[PDB]
């Protein structure tokens, strides 16, 4: 039952360091198991480091050499990556990945079969800020044909990301959560909308559950007609 | 030669076969084993093929991989709208320092779809936002194809440029696109005018919806 779980999104200032963790279950880390790969927004995957066939030690890509450290803690089944002298271009999603039990002993080869969920690291000098959450109430403007649109506006936060669910995850059908816009103030904002039977509106409670972990913000907004 | 490349962009229609190639050299694809990954929007990469040709458990027989010379090819048959994703090849490079390579990735676009005109739905500022001495008008743009609109706001027929932000369109779970635009105002600007309008232009056709505080 192989799972891989990373630490949460972080903002750091230029010149600082970040340290991402990676906890694995359903498979025992060897000390040599974990690779790290990152992805800058809208760009391709970039390997950072890991154990290769030949050299019997952890290897780092030449772009990170003087400023990365990758450790693996067998008693805790947890892996860590530390990147220092951070710059703008280090804003990225950072992934750990492993072969798990995809080791072939007739050639030594493994693919990266199990990936963490990713940790977004934002490199900026702007302060962390939690969102305001406002309801987008259903009305006859948002109502046609037995269905109605309602929503939540998640305003003025830094850094990315936020999560929104509806009715603590019971409502998923008809949900659309938009990508954030980065406003000229340097803060983000996004909306999540759901379309529901307009017959429900009297009777069924609709609540958006908004989390912004970098600021420890948790808000559940009830959206009424 | 310590480099993998791929075409940035491939497209085909539901039910067709499409291929994506990964080109390298003697030190990588020439000596080492190729794997392929799928990546949906937001999501971590997922292993599709490993060891040149092998599928993991759970990956359908529509996906296959092969290798020849210093190139490798992913093939997808019976293309589905769900296969719209980014695809990456990977292999170890035996040269130099170097270690694991990925190709720059290929965006696979699935081209089944007919033109659809956007729906436009407006929300006025909420009462809670106004009590906090701000006002945001929200224009939701939905069920359009292709995925390219321009959005403008008007107050009473004159253009409003300041305080507009619009998302780049992204696919809804029914495969048409949606986008959103926000107009920030003062509460007193909102309470004054006869009206504000979101105008959405799509393939040379403009649709608008209009609202006002009095409503």
């Amino acid at each position: 039952q192989v799972q891989v779980v990373q630490s949460g999104a972080e903002v750091r200032k230029p010149g600082a360091s970040v340290k991402v963790s990676c906890k694995v279950s359903g498979f025992t880390l060897t000390g040599l198991s974990i690779h790290w790969v990152r992805q800058a927004p809208g760009k391709g995957l970039e390997w950072m480091g890991g154990f290769g066939p030949e050299e019997n030690e952890i290897i780092y890509a030449q772009k990170f050499q003087g400023r990365v450290s990758m450790t693996e803690d067998t008693s805790t089944n947890t892996a860590y990556m530390e990147l220092s002298s951070l710059r703008s271009e280090d804003t990225a999603v950072y992934y750990c990945a492993t072969g798990g039990n995809y080791y072939n002993l007739w050639t030594g080869y493994y693919p990266l079969a199990y990936w963490g969920q990713g940790t977004l690291v934002t490199v900026s000098s702007a302060s962390t800020k939690g969102p305001s959450v406002f309801p987008l109430a259903p009305s006859s403007k948002s109502t046609s044909g037995g269905t109605a649109a309602l929503g939540c506006l998640v305003k003025d936060y830094f850094p990315e990301p936020v999560t929104v669910s509806w009715n603590s995850g019971a409502l998923t059908s008809g949900v659309h959560t938009f990508p954030a816009v980065l406003q000229s103030s340097g803060l983000y904002s996004l909306s999540s909308v759901v379309t529901v039977p307009s017959s429900s509106l009297g009777t069924q409670t609709y609540i958006c559950n908004v989390n912004h972990k970098p600021s420890n913000t948790k808000v559940d907004k009830k959206v009424e007609p | 030669q310590s480099v993998l490349t791929q075409p940035p962009s491939v497209s085909a229609a539901p039910g067709q076969k499409v291929t994506i190639s990964c080109s390298g050299s003697s030190s990588n694809i020439g000596k080492n084993y190729v794997s392929w990954y799928q990546q949906l929007p937001g999501a971590a990469p997922k292993l599709l093929i490993f060891d040149d040709t092998q599928r993991p458990s759970g990956i359908p027989d529509r996906f296959s991989g092969s290798k020849s010379g210093t190139s490798a090819t992913l093939a997808i048959t019976g293309l589905q709208t769900g296969d719209e994703a980014d695809y990456y090849c990977g292999t170890w490079d035996s040269s130099l320092s170097t270690g694991q390579l990925f190709g720059g990735g290929t965006k696979l676009t699935v081209l089944g779809q007919p033109k659809a005109a956007p729906s436009v739905t407006l929300f006025p500022p909420s009462s809670e936002e106004l009590q906090a001495n701000k006002a945001t008008l929200v224009c939701l743009i939905s069920d359009f194809y292709p995925g390219a609109v321009t959005v403008a706001w008007k107050a009473d027929s004159s253009p409003v440029k300041a305080g507009v932000e619009t998302t780049t369109p992204s696919k809804q779970s029914n495969n048409k696109y949606a986008a959103s635009s926000y107009l920030s105002l003062t509460p007193e600007q909102w309470k004054s005018h006869r009206s504000y309008s979101c105008q959405v232009t799509h393939e040379g056709s403009t649709v608008e919806k209009t609202m006002a505080h009095a409503e």
